[PDB]
């Protein structure tokens, strides 16, 4: 399947307390509104998916699968 | 004052001549902190050889 | 406070020097504009205790003495309306912002009473309606008329001042020039500070590590670069602001002109 | 994180995970002590320049310095707005200012000793005014007045190539 | 000190052209400062590489020194408009403009030459010996209002 | 020197002080009228 990835993915690049300031840093992020895929966890099983720089691996489960 | 003007009489004002800055009084030992070392009582204290 | 790089730096000569020169030229001539354009009156004026002059109600100009600052409200309302290291130093000016209240205070009350004599040369007193027909006079208008609608032109005064307040505080970007000036100064420094992180093409911004890491022979050639583009990014700064400084005294040229021919006096120049 | 400065107790939340506070502009305003993970700001320790305040070598050799961007507590003795001036001693008079120092302090020659006071913007003149009153003149005096101005600078010439390799 | 600004134009004058005549000795990072010592004691090869240096060092010292020139030039002829103006209006004719001709009512003004400008002296004309007087703004004669 | 040269002006001072003179006899003879014609 597919979904378009909303404003998610940011994370903490540098460890550096900064207050009240707007900061501009080049790195590897998770473009918004880009397109992301999609599995289940019902059976079969989960294929290789090639590490390219980077994964942003979000689940949403209840059970400790 | 003289040594700025390059001029033994200097008229009547006020000349910014130089700069003074405090010196550091001290050095703080450079460190993190640690915590642990690795396998040598085990080397060299070992029961059998 | 690097040895080995004042010891570099004595080989380009007497650049700072030069500069700071220029520098010192800047500061000076800011405290002569100010002077230039507040201080030509020579005595302080003050304000009879009565302030009844025949309708007119000038409370919104002059100083408040219930506010400790002294200003009248139209000045606080300035004030509030417009808000805004590494060897860098912003001098204080010479004149204090009460000073500079004071100055014009004493404009204000020598206008009041005396019209432009106090301009011309000993202030003679004046009852102010009959000053405010000789400005009719002025152009071209008969006298009388003055007299005869008193009243009503008392009346339009007053409104008019009382909107002025209403205006400059409903105005969104009434007072863009002086806050433009704050503005661009505040910038100017932070891209000076800004800029020596940049390495210009060494190996590292922190001298430190270069010093560190490096062999003196090769250090020597890693340090020349920061050096040099240090110094290129304080000239242009340098230059950056004698032209703003020029630019900034033909403004105040400007100002005193006008303070001397619309406040001391009656001018005919069109518009 | 190499640096100098004086350190003082922190009041600010550093998040867990940090190791350096930041200002505008890279500025290293704090830092958390990898032993026992206080907080703790970093100030530069005091800098500035010095200036001579001096009433010609033809009158004497006195003289006064002032520290421009420090107090004393820190270094006759008076504080400043300006910064705090040494050498002089402040008086309650008000005169006409000759050596500006700033922030409305000026100093001057007694006459024997050199004395910082506040600015005299003039004497003051209440013009007395009333509702019925006129003031006019009986004699007059004419004056002459120079005004000097500046037009013209030196015509200068230079030759490119011999400054630069003779 | 009456004729500090003109003496204050000399001054910048010279002291611009010492400070760039002074700045040949800097090295600038070559090994000296006299190019025919380099000629003579180096290969070409090298000698090249440190006359770059001494080159690139006077280049900008030369190209400050015209930059300040312009400003100042453009100083200095904004004061010579003045200048023209004060001649034209104050005297060649009697202006109106408050306090431009000098202090008090302006009479005429007399011109007189210097080394690089000029040296007006204005007439002006300054009441004195005031007197109180009591006024009104009409007088009231058979029932209508006069005004002088 | 070293290529730095001085170009002279090119009215002498005693030609300024000519200009001076004259309009100096002007003022004193004709008032206002000498700058607005005859
Ligand atoms: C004609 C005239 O001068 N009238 C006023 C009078 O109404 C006022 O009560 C008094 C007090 O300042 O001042 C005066
Ligand atoms: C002389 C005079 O009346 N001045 C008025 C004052 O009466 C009034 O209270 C104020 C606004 O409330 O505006 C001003
Ligand atoms: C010994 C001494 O300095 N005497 C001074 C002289 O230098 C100065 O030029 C003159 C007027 O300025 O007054 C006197
Ligand atoms: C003039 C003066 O004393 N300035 C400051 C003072 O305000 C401050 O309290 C003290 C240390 O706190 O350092 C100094
Ligand atoms: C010795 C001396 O003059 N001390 C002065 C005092 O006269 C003055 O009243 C005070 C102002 O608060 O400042 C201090
Ligand atoms: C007729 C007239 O003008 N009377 C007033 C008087 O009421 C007032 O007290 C004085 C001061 O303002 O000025 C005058
Ligand atoms: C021209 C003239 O003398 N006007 C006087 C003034 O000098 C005096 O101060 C005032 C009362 O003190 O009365 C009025």
């Amino acid at each position: 399947a597919y979904t378009n990835s909303f404003t998610r993915g940011v994370y903490y690049p540098d460890k550096v307390f900064r207050s009240s300031v707007l900061h501009s840093t080049q790195d590897l992020f998770l473009p918004f509104f880009s397109n992301v895929t999609w599995f289940h966890a019902i059976h079969v099983d989960n294929p290789v998916l090639p590490f390219n720089d980077g994964v942003y691996f979000a689940s949403t489960e209840k059970s400790n699968i | 004052t003289k040594c700025t003007l390059k001029s033994f009489t200097v008229e009547k004002g006020i000349y910014q001549t130089s700069n003074f800055r405090v010196q550091p009084t001290e050095s703080i030992v450079r460190f993190p902190n640690i915590t642990n070392l690795c396998p040598f009582d085990e080397v060299f204290n070992a029961t059998r050889f | 406070d690097s040895t080995e790089c004042s010891n570099l730096l004595l080989q380009y000569g007497s650049f700072c020097t030069q500069l700071k020169r220029a520098l010192t030229g800047i500061a000076v001539e800011q405290d002569k504009n100010t002077q230039e354009v507040f201080a030509q009156v020579k005595q302080i004026y003050k304000t009879p205790p009565i302030k009844y002059f025949g309708g007119f109600n000038f409370s919104q100009i002059l100083p408040d003495p219930s506010k400790p600052s002294k200003r009248s409200p139209i000045e606080d309302l300035l004030f509030n309306k417009v808000t805004l290291f590494n060897g860098l130093t912003v001098l204080p000016p010479l004149l204090t912002d009460e000073m500079i209240a004071q100055y014009t205070s004493a404009l204000l009350a020598g206008t009041i009473t005396s019209g432009w004599t106090f301009g011309a040369g000993p202030a003679l007193q004046i009852p102010f309606p009959m000053q405010m027909a000789y400005r009719f006079n002025g152009i071209g208008v008969t006298q009388n008329v003055l007299y005869e609608n008193q009243k009503l032109i008392a009346n339009q005064f007053n409104s008019a001042i009382g909107k002025i307040q209403d205006s400059l505080s409903s105005t969104p970007s009434a007072l863009g020039k002086l806050q433009d000036v704050v503005n661009h100064n505040a910038q100017a420094l932070n891209t000076l500070v800004k800029q020596l992180s940049s390495k210009f093409g060494a190996i590292s911004s922190v001298l430190n590590d270069i010093l560190s890491r490096l062999d003196p022979p090769e250090a020597e050639v890693q340090i020349d670069r920061l050096i040099t583009g240090r110094l290129q990014s304080l000239q242009t700064y340098v230059t950056q602001q004698l032209i703003r400084a020029a630019e900034i005294r033909a403004s105040a040229n400007l100002a005193a002109t006008k303070m001397s021919e619309c406040v001391l006096g009656q001018s005919k120049r069109v518009d | 994180l190499t640096g100098t400065g004086v350190l003082t107790e922190s009041n600010k939340k550093f998040l867990p995970f940090q190791q350096f506070g930041r200002d505008i502009a890279d500025t290293t305003d704090a830092v958390r002590d990898p032993q026992t993970l206080e907080i703790l700001d970093i100030t530069p320790c005091s800098f500035g320049g010095v200036s001579v305040i001096t009433p010609g070598t033809n009158t004497s050799n006195q003289v006064a310095v002032l520290y421009q961007g420090v107090n004393c507590t820190e270094v006759n003795v008076f504080q400043t707005r300006a910064g705090c001036l040494i050498g002089a001693e402040y008086v309650n008079s008000s005169y006409e200012c000759d050596i500006p120092i700033g922030a409305g302090i000026c100093a001057s020659y007694q006459t024997q000793s050199i004395i910082a006071y506040t600015m005299s913007l003039g004497a003051e003149n209440s013009v007395a005014y009333s509702n019925n009153s006129i003031a006019i003149p009986t004699n007059f005096t004419i004056s002459v007045t120079t005004e000097i101005l500046p037009v013209s600078m030196t015509k200068t010439s230079v030759d490119c190539t011999m400054y630069i390799c003779g | 000190s009456a004729l500090g600004k003109l003496q204050d134009v000399v001054n910048h004058n010279a002291q611009a052209l010492n400070t760039l005549v002074k700045q040949l000795s800097s090295k600038f990072g070559a090994i000296s400062s006299v190019l025919n010592d380099i000629l003579s004691r180096l290969d070409p090869p090298e000698a090249e590489v440190q006359i770059d240096r001494l080159i690139t060092g006077r280049l900008q010292s030369l190209q400050t020194y015209v930059t300040q020139q312009l400003i100042r030039a453009a100083e200095i002829r904004a004061s010579a408009n003045l200048a023209a103006t004060k001649m034209s209006e104050c005297v060649l004719g009697q202006s109106k403009r408050v306090d431009f001709c000098g202090k008090g009512y302006h009479l005429m003004s007399f011109p007189q030459s210097a080394p690089h400008g000029v040296v007006f002296l204005h007439v002006t004309y300054v009441p004195a010996q005031e007197k109180n007087f009591t006024t009104a703004p009409a007088i009231c004669h058979d029932g209508k209002a006069h005004f002088p």
